[PDB]
Order: C-alpha cells, then structure tokens, then sequence
C-alpha cells in the first residue's frame, strides 16, 4: 500500500461554477443506472464533490 | 470564533445619504431585501437611507 497522491484539501465548488466530471474507466455511479467508459457530465454549483 | 466557519473579511456598512442610492450587483443567484430574485450580475439599486 504505497500512498499515491498525498495529503489534500477536498474540492469545493462556488455557486456559480461547474466541474466538468469524465469517467475515465467503466464503472457504476450510487443511483446505479449506467455509465460509459468515457462519458462526461456536469457536477452543478454549490456543493462539494466526492 | 469556531473552527468550522471562517471570517472572509469585515464589511463595513456603507453610510447612504438622503438623495443617494447604492448600485448592488450580486454575485450568485440569490434574493435580495424586498423579495426580487437577483441572478448572477443582473445591477439593481436600493434607495434606502442610513448605513
């Protein structure tokens, strides 16, 4: 178990921004209904990310 | 002063005088004192006198 990026702060977002979220790999979300290998959506505004 | 929440910075509120009015642009999509949505930019203006 080697620590592959170190300590952060997590990632916030203002109000008015977005995060432009790509899958990079096959893999199933919470609600669990699909995702591609390469989809692309859009984590809205204020909030924090996982 | 907790350990959660931080002081961004101090506002001082800004003395209106009678026949003035203060130009308010927000920053977000937001409501303002009377009830009017305000999005993002859209400049109003409030005539109310004091500070």
């Amino acid at each position: 178990e080697v620590l592959e990026k170190d300590i952060t702060p997590l990632q916030v977002v203002l109000p008015n921004t977005a995060l432009h979220l790509k899958a990079l790999l096959d893999f199933e979300d919470k609600n669990g209904d699909k995702v591609m290998a390469g989809d692309e959506w859009l984590f809205e505004g204020p909030g924090t990310y996982i | 002063p907790q350990k959660e929440v931080e002081v961004v910075e101090i506002i001082q509120a800004t003395v209106i005088k009678q026949n003035q009015a203060l130009r308010l642009r927000a920053r977000k999509e937001c409501f303002d004192r009377e009830g009017k949505g305000r999005v993002t930019g859209e400049e109003w203006l409030v005539r109310s006198v004091g500070a």
